[PDB]
């Protein structure tokens, strides 16, 4: 059962974060809720952490990720026959994809 | 990174996407440094006395 | 102040854990014979932490039983062998699986 | 912050003056040959500038 | 320190009046450190790039 909104006033939240100046964080004015925000390219890992300030008891979340950011090139080849090449491509999610 | 057999490694199993690795730049300056977890005690003037 | 000193202090949560063996003198240990192994904990950017405090309380498994036997002191993994074979030692920090 | 360095800087008058020769072979010099002596300036507590 | 000849060290000519050297003790947490003396520009972060 999840609790209530109302009662996270009373827990201890500690969020964690690899790379910070890639994906940086602030807190709401609902401390159930965080603000993030991209700074430059790049991929950051992401936890949080909460724990009972009365029993000093935790449990904490999965780790997840966060990309901070596809087209093919050349959009129109010309060869002759025999010839051989090799597609690029730009953007998208190229740590994961 | 690619998997293959200890046996056979003429051909991989498996190959990884990628992982990125982002090196920061230091500042060169020899900087006495602590790095400690949260809410927790430290021995460092006792032990350089 | 003529004579005085500086320092840095960083507070900060544990981001990522190593075990790494304490100087190797083989990648093979004997039946009746030990190594041992450190482990680190680092930050976002691979700072290492000077003091762990108490907190820092962690756990080994094995996935052959019987192949080796581990222990735990501070933050030193030590294992001996058994019999031989193939085994995975895994250790985390207790209180923060991951 | 945390990639960050400290450092100290001292402002002071020069307190004395040493000549001492640059990595010598033997107490003397030749009719013909040289040796070569720096000179350091220190602070009140032997700091060097 | 006691004054002799090259020749007769067998007896002092002279002796002098002891000096007192006095010293200080170290932080031992190694800062980086610059002493300049007054109104003098400093090429230190030119030099350490």
């Amino acid at each position: 059962q999840q609790f209530d909104s109302t009662q996270y006033q009373y827990m201890n939240i500690i969020p964690h974060i690899d790379n910070p100046n890639v994906l940086s964080m602030t807190q709401s004015s609902d401390s159930q809720v965080f603000t993030l925000k991209g700074l430059d390219q790049g991929l950051v890992t992401l936890s949080v952490t909460i724990q009972n300030p009365k029993t000093s008891f935790s449990a904490t979340s999965k780790t997840i990720q966060i990309q901070v950011f596809f087209r093919v090139s050349p959009s129109v080849l010309h060869l002759v026959p025999g010839g051989h090449f090799q597609i690029h491509w730009t953007g998208g999610a190229p740590i994961r994809q | 990174v690619w998997a293959y057999s200890g046996g056979d490694k003429t051909k991989h199993l498996f190959q990884a996407a990628s992982l990125q690795i982002n090196v920061i730049p230091d500042i060169p300056i020899q900087t006495t440094s602590l790095l400690l977890p949260l809410n927790t005690p430290s021995s460092f003037i006792v032990n350089n006395h | 102040m003529d004579t005085s000193k500086l320092f840095k202090i960083n507070s900060k949560p544990f981001s990522h854990l190593e075990l790494l063996p304490i100087n190797p003198t083989s990648t093979v240990i004997p039946i009746g014979g030990s190594m041992s192994f450190a482990i680190y904990l680092r930050d976002d950017i691979g700072e290492v932490f000077t003091e762990y405090g108490s907190s820092a309380i962690f756990s080994s498994e094995v996935s052959n039983t019987g192949i080796i036997s581990s222990s735990i002191d501070a933050n030193v993994v030590t294992i001996k062998g058994i019999r031989a074979g193939l085994v995975t030692l895994h250790v985390y920090l207790k209180d923060m699986p991951h």
